[PDB]
RNA sequence: ACCGGGGGCAUUCGUAUCAUUACGCGAGAGGUGAAAUUCGUGGACCGUAGUGAGACGCCCAACAGCGAAAGCAUUUGCCAAGAAUGUCUUCAUUAAUCAAGAACGAAAGUCAGAGGUUCGAAGGCGAUUAGAUACCGCCCUAGUUCUGACCGUAAACGAUGCCAUCUCGCGAUUCGGAGGGUGCCCUGCCGAGGAGCAUCCGGAAACGAAAGUCUUUCGGUUCCGGGGGUAGUAUGGUUGCAAAG
RNA sequence: GACAUUGUGAAGAGUCAGACUCU
RNA sequence: UUUUUUUUUU
């Protein structure tokens, strides 16, 4: 719970990624997402088409433990994250 | 005329190839594209249409079915809501605490929806202004202004008159008083200021 | 004289105890509407295990409820149990540590009984510090665990067998054997039990019992 | 410059109904004319719209809420002892 | 004048204590300095154990006792002369009186 | 009038010994404790009521409900022994002993003794004010 | 209780003095 | 396997008090120095078994602990915080005290909404008395309880401001650590608390291991006093709904 | 309150000599 | 249980 968080923030400071529903629908077709993390406020349509992505694309999906709101916050952003995906953990071990 | 919202919700008919729909008085916290269960093995959740029997102890319940069937017919007022006090399984039966402190018994079936009624704290800013009670009440009947008794003639009250304005008579009338002649405090128990918990 | 409507009953209680004879109640004959059987079903009697068993354990006391009337008996059953007051006072004592616990249990006959155990910190046997405290963290493990121990003893009994283990506090004997190993206990005791929910009356589970 | 030492939004009835009345009338006022957090969008969108209707301007959805308040604490409760007894 | 090094108390270490009531008067004292007095006693008085034992229904039973925690405020607790004035030096004295 | 007692059995009652510091009551009742057999206070036996707990009225008290349970066959009484407590004194009142004595010298056996007074776990607010009874 | 009744003495007397001034 | 009644929110349990239901009883019960007011055959009080409400967490409970102080004690879950100890970790003077300024702040009290068991100012009765607007007894209203706001005062006391430093012995106690023996014992063990009795010096004395190291005065810093009253009064200012600060 | 609408069964109590009365 | 007072100076 709290681990996710540093995570976050190290691959912010050193990885690559993509923040946003549409990029993150664009990484998943073109396959250079490692992860994606989704607040708990997201549309249930929205959640269950992500959802279906990173079924299609054998990725990862991790339910953050907080709204857009927090996530833009641990994303280190001064507006709303609803959807993000980590194309390169960098330095972190945000993947494993 | 109504202080609390009016929820308009869609159902299928399960005979025939149609969508009826049924305007109900919302609970607190139900919003449009809400999924709303309504049926004996419906869960808890916040505006379900349950029978009183499943619900557990002290869980508040608003349009409360007096008689089974009836359709819901107590705690329907803005921020209202009765209570699940008890329940006996022997005769079916639950008991049950309404918005007036009251406690009643009905049938375990009589159905309910779980929650408090919406708009509630509506009773707390004053109405400051005279044309604010005027809008009221026309929406909902013509009950005012009120004038007082004690403002008329004897022949329109039996208040009225005198050189001085007063009642004359304890205002405290008999139940079984005529028509024209019950009005005051009808079958008054006490009267006064209630110095303790009444 | 008032007491000439008075017919006079035997109490007897079920059989996990070696006196079935408990003592003579009494009530109004029948009249009317009013059956002495009728009235007599409900009652509840406190007997001593003194008097039921004639064992040590005189201090635990048992209430017995009549579910059913034959002729002139009263057949009874376990209703609720409890430590005397005399026993309790003495068991609390000063400069040590009162830990109590209690747990609501689930026998396989459709009885919840809620179980109240009580015990007490014990000196060492070379202890030179007048008081016997504990941390209060170590409380709250002894206190799990007691509610542990008894969990596991009740659970997968009945009634009957939960009576017959209660007669003697086997249970406390094992907490104070088996929970020691935080802090040795003493005095350790089921200070009370009670039905907090009952299964329709079996008529035909009393005979066995009776 | 801020225009009014106490009154504030009901400035607008000058001197009239009283300072108590018009001090109560301030906190529902404010509250009913304020915007609050939505929880499906999570944007500081939603206005009330008539007593007890409170919609938002992004995702436009409609709640039933509080006269005056966007949730009132007795819905609150009840929704927490509602979680409460899902959970165990 | 200061009386007590204690000022009349047992609070060290602490801001406030909660009140007992007096066993007589009902007075709210502190608990700390409440006098407090463990009393253990037989169930029956002295002069009448015997006529119990010898009217008892058993062969041998063990006479149970009484225990009474009770907390005195100053003034009811020597009005009941359960404790006394001593002199300046003796009131130093901490230890139990012989019983 | 009473049991049928088998040749040597002892009939058991309860004796409900209820001593405050006004008054006595000694209260003879079945093992259920729902009937009773016959009771008598202190108030019952003398005239002044500045004596109602005095151990002479529980001593009369006692001797008179030793007479009815010897009439009515009970032999053996169960004692419960109880003050005001609650609230109030927890300790017996002066006419305990009186009454416990005087039914075993009247001839009842005596069973198990018991304390039964009414203990809190945490009491409503007491009597007296803040500063107690000042008199 | 000697000189806290001075000050409710002296409460009373300025309640006084406060609405003889108004 | 840290320590703690430190704080907050939910939750569990307990007898007791009161009310009430069912059954039995039979005439008193209650209360006092003695009584009376009061309750009671419409069957009280007393028993046994339930039911409901609100309050409160006994015993354990201590010259025990925690917190800036006020204060803090039923079980459990969750939330953030913290002391001490350990440290061959890091930064490198970032510190002490603080006009103005700000948070918290017992009880009573005020406003609004719920609750109203117990106790209970005011009030009303019964006593006592020369009187009794009291002490005692009975019935009680505000209040006492919860939520959201006000007030900012207490013998809010250790009647002793905070930071640093030096000066005595003893054996106990709470927490952590080190070393041994078998949770307990030992180490004239090490720190940090909270104390007590051998106490130099001091003090008008009572007394104080600080109230000592001050005519041998001088580590830093804030607040306060100047014979008793008038008087925390008048007036002015400011805060508050008021009471009042 | 009485009578009629007002029917079909049980239990108790009381009258009678299988009926009646009530609850 | 009840139990209030004791002119001025010396």
């Amino acid at each position: 719970a709290e681990n996710i968080n540093s995570r976050l923030s190290m691959v912010m400071k050193t990885g690559q990624y993509v923040l946003g529903y549409k990029q993150t629908l664009k990484s998943l077709l073109n396959g250079k997402a490692k992860l994606v993390i989704i607040a708990n406020n997201t549309p249930p349509l929205r959640k269950s088409e992500i959802e279906y992505y990173a079924m299609l694309a054998k990725t990862g999906v991790h339910h953050y433990n907080g709204n857009n709101i927090e996530l833009g916050t641990a994303c280190g952003r001064l507006f709303r994250v609803c959807t993000l995906a980590v194309t390169d953990a960098g330095d972190s071990d945000i993947i494993l | 005329g109504r202080g609390a919202p009016l929820a308009i919700i869609a159902f299928r008919d399960p005979y025939k190839y149609k969508t009826v729909k049924t305007t109900v008085v919302a609970a607190e916290g139900m919003h449009t594209g809400q999924f709303i269960h309504c049926g004996a093995k419906a869960q808890i959740q916040i505006g379900n249409i349950v029978p009183v029997g499943t619900l557990p102890e002290g869980t508040t319940i608003c349009n409360v079915e007096n008689k089974s069937g009836d359709r819901g017919v107590i705690a329907r007022a803005s921020g209202n809501y009765a209570t699940v006090i008890a329940h006996n399984p022997d005769t079916k039966k639950t008991r049950i605490r309404l918005p007036s402190g009251a406690k009643k018994v009905v049938q375990s079936v009589n159905r309910a929806m779980i929650g408090l009624v919406a708009g509630g704290g509506r009773t707390d800013k004053p109405l400051l202004k005279a044309g604010r009670s005027y809008h009221k009440y026309k929406a909902k009947r013509n009950s005012w202004p009120r004038v007082r008794g004690v403002a008329m003639n004897p022949v329109e009250h039996p208040h009225g008159g005198g050189n001085h304005q007063h009642i004359g008579h304890p205002s405290t009338v008999r139940r079984d008083a005529s028509a024209g002649k019950k009005v005051g405090l009808i079958a008054a128990r006490r009267t006064g200021r209630i110095r303790g918990g009444k | 004289d008032p007491f000439s409507r008075k017919e006079w009953y035997d109490i007897k209680a079920p059989n996990m105890f070696n006196t079935r004879q408990v003592g003579k109640t009494l009530i109004n004959r029948t009249q009317g509407t009013k059956i002495a059987s009728e009235g007599l079903k409900g009652r509840v009697f406190e007997v001593s295990l003194g008097d039921l068993n004639n064992s040590e354990a005189d201090f635990r006391k048992f209430k017995l409820i009549a579910e059913d009337v034959q002729g002139k008996n009263v057949l009874t059953n376990f209703h609720a149990m409890s430590m005397t007051h005399d026993k309790l006072c003495s068991i609390v004592k000063k400069w040590h540590t009162l830990i109590e616990a209690n747990t609501a249990v689930k026998t396989t006959d459709g009885y919840t009984l809620r179980v109240f155990v009580i015990a007490f910190t014990k000196k060492s046997v070379n202890q030179v510090k007048k008081t016997s405290y504990t941390k209060t963290s170590k409380i709250r493990k002894i206190r799990s665990e007691m509610i542990g121990c008894i969990e596991k003893e009740v659970t997968g009994c009945d009634l009957k067998e939960v009576v017959s283990k209660l007669i003697p506090d086997s249970i406390g004997k094992d907490i104070e054997k088996t929970c020691s190993k935080l802090y040795p206990l003493q005095e350790v005791y089921i200070r009370k039990v009670k039905i907090i929910k009952r299964p329709k009356v079996d008529l035909g589970r009393l005979h066995d019992l009776h | 410059a801020k225009r009014t030492k106490k009154v504030g939004i009901v400035g607008k009835y000058g001197t009239r109904y009283g300072a108590s009345l018009r001090k109560m009338a301030k906190k529902l006022e404010v509250a009913q004319h304020s915007r609050y957090t939505c929880s499906f969008c999570g944007k500081e969108a939603m206005k009330r719209k008539a007593t007890g209707i409170w919609n938002c301007a992004k995702c436009h959805k409609v709640v039933a809420g509080g006269a005056y308040v966007y949730g009132t604490v007795t819905a609150a409760t009840v929704r927490s002892t509602i979680r409460r007894l899902r959970d165990l | 004048t200061f009386k007590r090094r204690n000022h009349g108390r047992n609070k060290k270490n602490r801001g406030h204590v909660a009140f007992i009531r007096c066993t007589n008067c009902g007075r709210c004292c502190p608990k700390d300095k409440a006098i407090k007095k463990f009393v253990v006693r037989n169930i029956v008085e002295a002069a009448a154990v015997r006529d119990i034992g010898d009217a008892s229904a058993y062969t041998q039973y063990a006479l149970p006792k009484l225990y009474h925690k009770l907390h005195y405020c100053i003034a009811c607790a020597i009005h009941s002369k359960v404790v006394r004035n001593r002199s300046r030096e003796a009131r130093r004295d901490r230890n139990p009186p012989p019983r | 009038l009473g049991p049928q007692a088998k040749e040597g059995e002892l009939i058991f009652g309860v004796a409900h010994i209820f001593a405050s510091f006004n008054d006595t009551f000694v209260h003879i009742t079945d093992i259920s404790g729902r009937e009773t057999i016959v009771r008598v206070t202190g108030g019952m036996k003398v005239k002044a009521d500045r004596d109602e707990s005095s151990p002479y009225a529980a001593m009369l008290a006692a001797q008179d409900v030793a007479d009815r349970c010897k009439q009515l066959g009970i032999n053996a009484l169960h004692i419960k022994l109880r003050a005001t407590g609650g609230t109030r004194t927890k300790t017996p009142g002066p006419g305990a002993q009186s009454a416990l004595r005087a039914l075993a010298r009247a001839g009842m056996k005596i069973g198990r003794i018991e304390d039964v007074t009414p203990i809190p776990s945490d009491c409503t607010r007491r009597k007296g004010g803040r500063r107690g009874r000042r008199l | 209780m000697r000189e806290k009744w001075r000050k409710k003495r002296m409460r009373r007397l300025k309640r006084k003095r406060r609405a003889a001034k108004k």
